[PDB]
């Protein structure tokens, strides 16, 4: 099968750039019969099916703006787009029309640029109402940052835990362009009352030190 | 070819292209069309020349079942010909609303 | 003008078999080939086959393993696809597509994609578990304030803060499957001189099981 590479897989820009996605193929996608390359490209948006916007990897499906230019032959093949507007911020993909299986690429997603953002981090027990029924939830929330790149380690009682962690990032805000995650540690109502200490660390690039929040179970 | 268009009858609307006529790996040619009808089903007129007065049909028409099946009106449909040697018209319809596109096919 | 028009959205359980539905119109079904496509989470788009309706011809993807089958009734302008012995796996939104193989002019016009979930879960109610600040207080300016909704099925619950008038500062993040359960939270963000001189509450709905909970954050206790 033909393989369809796309990188990078994320892209971040401003409004007014010019923006280049980048498409391999692992063979030529060129029919010399009518020299044509049959390669398409597709743009997606949350909640909505692809749209066809190139075919023959470079002519313009109708009604596409023209600032979007799709380039190249064989192997390597761009998406181009020359002033890069607010509605453009979507996935796009590269497709392998040129035989059978038709074959995607894994896909370039467009964010928007701001300015780099600490994460605020809270740190919440689990509630007495989930210690009655058996569990016990232990939630870090990082909130406001970016970029989106971030990582979260878990202390117990001053020792690092691992297992049972679940991570939930939610999408780009619309509004301030920033991120937020979710980083929820989940324990049985016995293996959190051994313990005592609980600690969520947020290692991000703006501080030279993990953004740290901890409690004891014994105060209050 | 398919009793199906024949008896639905010619469309007798105009059609329109809706992107340019694309060639083929084998050199055949695709076109698309829009229909301004209602008269649907009927069956599309669809063929090469290279005489625009006397319209004798060169190549030949691929395209299995050329009907526009639905009623309302802008309905589209891919039309498949296989183009003489050398210059010759895509010609869809008939009467004075046909619509024609030049073709060039390269190996005499 | 081109629509394809997909059928709703599909919950199965393990080893059964699905029919999704896709009718057209604003061209001729007959003259068109249907292309069917799959796309879940974490996997880009993959080709499942395609049918051309005016022969009945069909291609499949080998890697389906011959549990698609592609069918159309040319008299509803309507193709389908089947997938039989159904996993986890397969859960995944499926479009169809209008094509015309031969030409370069590609995947032109999509259906609006059908949903499928494949699972063995019942459906199940969520806990709903409030989250205040520890305790102790956080001695600052402002308050983070959460909610915690665990252990449900299907998809989706409705989460609002004080009957959704407390929507501004609010982070509702995306569900993730914990053994079969589905689970989210969500923080809100207020002034200390709010809250809690102020009542706040974190209301959750699931109507899949008729369930509507309230949720107080109530300050820790000793
Ligand atoms: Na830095
Ligand atoms: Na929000």
């Amino acid at each position: 099968d033909i393989v369809m590479t796309q990188s990078p897989s994320s892209l971040s820009v401003s409004a007014g750039e010019k923006v280049t996605l980048s498409c391999k193929s692992s063979q030529s996608l060129l029919h010399s019969g009518n020299q044509k390359n049959y390669l398409a490209w597709y743009q997606q948006k949350p909640g909505q099916a692809p749209k066809l916007l190139i075919y023959g990897a470079s002519t313009r499906e109708s009604g596409v703006p023209d600032r979007f230019t799709g380039s190249g032959s064989g192997t390597d093949f761009t998406l181009t787009i020359s002033s890069v507007q607010a509605e453009d911020l979507a996935v796009y993909y590269c497709q392998n029309d040129h035989s059978y299986p038709l074959t995607f690429g894994a896909g370039t997603k467009l964010e928007l640029k701001r300015a780099d953002a600490a994460p605020t981090v809270s740190i919440f027990p689990p509630s007495s109402e989930q210690l009655t029924s058996g569990g016990a939830s232990v939630v870090c929330f990082l909130n406001n940052f970016y970029p989106k790149d971030i990582n979260v380690k878990w202390k117990i009682d001053g020792s690092e835990r691992q297992n049972g962690v679940l991570n939930s990032w939610t999408d780009q805000d619309s509004k301030d362009s920033t991120y937020s995650m979710s980083s929820t540690l989940t324990l049985t109502k016995d293996e959190y009352e051994r313990h005592n200490s609980y600690t969520c660390e947020a290692t991000h690039k703006t501080s030279t030190s993990p953004i740290v929040k901890s409690f004891n179970r014994n105060e209050c | 070819m398919r009793l199906k268009g024949v008896s639905y009858s010619l469309c007798t609307a105009a059609f329109t292209f809706t992107k340019i006529p694309a060639e083929t790996l084998h050199g055949t040619v695709t076109v698309e069309v829009q229909y301004a009808g209602t008269d649907g089903p009927c069956k599309v007129p669809a063929q090469m020349a290279v005489d625009m007065q006397t319209l004798t049909p060169v190549g030949r028409l691929i395209t299995a079942n050329p009907v526009i099946t639905e009623s309302t009106e802008n309905s589209k449909m891919m039309l498949e010909l296989d183009p003489p040697f050398g210059d010759s018209y895509i010609v869809i319809g008939v009467g004075e609303k046909k619509i024609t596109h030049h073709w060039h096919r390269s190996g005499s | 003008q081109v629509q394809l028009q997909e059928s709703g959205a599909e919950l199965m359980k393990p080893g059964a078999s699905v029919k999704l539905s896709c009718k057209t119109s604003g061209y001729t079904f007959i003259g068109y080939w249907i292309e069917w496509l799959k796309q879940r989470p974490g996997h880009g788009l993959e080709w499942v086959g395609e049918i051309f309706p005016g022969s009945g011809r069909t291609k499949y993807n080998e890697k389906f393993k011959g549990r698609a089958t592609f069918t159309a009734d040319t008299s509803s302008n309507m193709a389908y696809m089947q997938l039989s012995s159904l996993t986890t796996e397969d859960s995944a939104i499926y479009y169809c597509a209008r094509y015309y193989y031969g030409s370069y002019y590609a995947l032109d016009y999509w259906g609006q994609g059908t949903s499928v979930t494949v699972s063995s879960a019942k459906t199940t109610a969520p806990s709903v578990y409030p989250l205040a600040p520890v305790c102790g207080g956080t001695t600052g300016s402002s308050v983070t304030l959460g909610c915690l909704v665990k252990g449900y099925f299907p998809e989706p619950v409705t989460l609002t803060w004080n009957s959704g008038s407390l929507s501004s500062g609010v982070h509702t993040f995306p569900a993730l499957l914990q053994s079969g359960l589905y689970t989210l939270s969500s923080s809100v963000t207020v002034t200390s001189n709010t809250w809690p001189s102020q009542t706040i509450t974190c209301n959750v709905a699931h109507p899949a099981s008729s369930t509507k909970v309230d949720k107080k954050i109530e300050p820790r206790v000793p």
